[PDB]
């Protein structure tokens, strides 16, 4: 729906309001997600300079190579 | 070393004199410097 409020409870958007504040898009696993990876969050954080990166708290063997920390 | 002699020291003592002199026994002063490596950067972690 909107960045301020979305139509899904598990999706949160960290919209910056200033030039020196980063942006983050974080989603929490649930519902039809696996019980093992349940309640975990994967976030796509954006630097103020425009750099995009992905981060997650799921186990090492479950992390894809594109989001590996 | 900083040695000092009180003349006929034993003769003075035999006279009963209280004999004392300032003295500095030689000795050693040592400073040791040993290098050390400092972890400037560290990030990628893995589990096994």
């Amino acid at each position: 729906s909107t960045a301020a409020v979305t139509g899904q409870t598990g999706l949160t958007i960290t919209y910056p309001a200033s030039a020196t504040e980063s942006a983050a898009i974080q989603g929490t696993f649930g519902n039809s997600a696996a019980i093992k990876i349940k309640n975990q969050t994967l976030t796509w954080t954006r630097t103020p300079e425009g750099a995009w990166s992905c981060a997650t708290t799921v186990e090492a063997k479950f992390k894809p190579a594109g989001c590996a920390s | 070393r900083r040695p000092v002699s009180n003349g006929n020291f034993q003769q003075r003592v035999k006279a009963g004199d209280i004999v004392v002199a300032p003295y500095t026994s030689d000795g050693k002063i040592t400073v040791k410097l040993v290098a050390g490596q400092k972890d400037i950067s560290s990030t990628p972690d893995y589990d096994y």
